[PDB]
């Protein structure tokens, strides 16, 4: 029951700055590890003994403290340094661990490219009828979808699903889902799909039409 | 190194049951080999271990519900949780480690729920430079599901998006940009595979 609190929750930094992630114990802890882990993968131990670092972690990494306050330390950040980390400790019973600072990198903003599809044949071949809109490649990763019918904001019975930052291009993509029966979208004609993101003035604007 | 493996889907108040296969060190060599899970929410817990001797250590919390045996001829530990709950519901990982080193497994998802099995019905969405392809996966359960393009030789330009859960089912989709020039003239499907129901199904991208 002694609990670990990092801040913040989410951090974001240029590639080549300094960042340092802290960890505030409840009670005093003798020891503390950290571990590291990616989208999709494992976590690994990324330090041990508040400060020693294992093969493999490089040496920009380095962590400190003592007491109730330890923190993570990069003396300068590479894209290749953003997930999240976890700081642990062993001196109580339970080994409790932190919440996890997610360490987002930044970049310039980039607008999403939108692309929106109509239900399948298979589908409404089941009386299903969803619309899926994609919004891939965009920064930062705070956006808005807006689902319009007819032109009118088809507002509930959507379901939006965000991936992790790419790996790859430091981007963020997301994924607009609104569920509704063959016989209900059968029975209109505009579909749209709206993207508000910090990109454009006015949004990113993509529809079919039921013909 | 280690992997981990066993049921999906295991009832409530019912027990949970996982091997981990070592290979490539003795398990009773060396090493402290832990049980680690990681629950919706990326909350992690350390579950407890077992020495190079079958001498065990667990956390306190589950100290009654917690037991880890292993089968040293067959270089592999077991864990076995009982009573469980939906709270238990979680990424199951085997590890190993001494001072200074640690290997981890993949990492296995187990569900606990009353809720059944179902496969899951997988939709094509073909347009309304590049191109952008999809392939909607819905009304299955438990998690996890897997899918990949063309078998995999289209894993660039790949987003599959985490699941979503409504209605006592998951619902994921998953997109591939290619260039103009290669869709529909080169085929494009998305293969999707659903273990818990041992599902797999191929649906081609058609205009």
């Amino acid at each position: 029951e002694l609990v670990m609190t990092q801040t913040p929750a989410i951090m974001s930094a240029s590639p080549g700055e300094k960042v340092t992630m802290t960890c505030s114990a409840s009670s005093s802890v003798s020891s503390v590890h950290w571990y590291q882990q990616k989208s999709g993968t494992s976590p690994k131990r990324w330090i041990y003994d508040t400060s020693k670092l294992p093969s493999g972690v490089p040496g920009r990494f380095s962590g400190s403290g003592s007491g109730t306050s330890y923190s993570l330390t990069i003396s300068s950040m590479e894209a290749e340094d953003a997930a999240t980390y976890y700081c642990q400790q062993w001196s109580s019973n339970p080994p409790t661990f932190g919440a996890g600072t997610k360490l987002e990198v930044k970049r310039a903003d980039a607008a999403p490219t939108v692309s929106i599809f109509p239900p399948s044949s298979e589908q409404l071949t089941s009386g299903g009828a969803s619309v899926v809109c994609f919004l891939n490649n965009f920064y930062p990763k705070d956006i808005n979808v807006k689902w319009k019918i007819d032109g009118s904001e088809r507002q509930n019975g959507v379901l939006n699903s965000w991936t992790d930052q790419d790996s790859k291009d430091s981007t963020y993509s997301m994924s607009s889902t609104l569920t509704l029966t063959k016989d209900e979208y059968e029975r209109h004609n505009s579909y749209t799909c709206e993207a508000t993101h910090k990109t454009s003035t006015s949004p990113i604007v993509k529809s079919f039409n039921r013909n | 190194q280690l992997l981990e493996s066993g049921p999906d889907l295991v009832k409530p108040s019912q027990s949970l049951s996982l091997t981990c296969t070592v290979t490539g060190y003795s398990i009773t060599s060396g090493y402290n080999w832990h049980w680690i899970r990681q629950f919706p929410g990326n909350k992690l817990e350390w579950m407890g271990y077992i020495h190079y001797r079958g001498t065990t250590n667990y956390n306190t919390s589950l100290k009654s519900r917690i037991s880890i045996t292993r089968d040293s001829s067959k270089n592999q530990f077991f864990l076995q949780l009982n009573s469980v709950t939906t709270e238990d519901t979680a990424t199951y990982y085997c590890a190993c480690d001494d001072f200074y080193s640690d290997y981890w497994g993949q990492g296995t998802i187990v569900t606990v729920s009353s809720a059944k099995t179902t496969p899951p019905s997988v939709y094509p969405l073909a347009p309304g430079s590049m191109v952008t392809l999809g392939c909607l996966v819905k009304g299955y359960f438990p998690e996890p599901v897997t899918v990949t393009w063309n078998s995999g030789s289209l894993s660039s330009g790949v987003h599959t998006f985490p699941a979503v859960l409504q209605s006592d089912l998951y619902t994921l989709s998953s997109s591939v940009t290619v260039p103009s020039s290669t869709w529909p003239s080169e085929t494009v499907t998305c293969n999707v595979a659903h273990p818990a129901s041992s599902t797999k199904v191929d649906k081609k991208i058609v205009p």
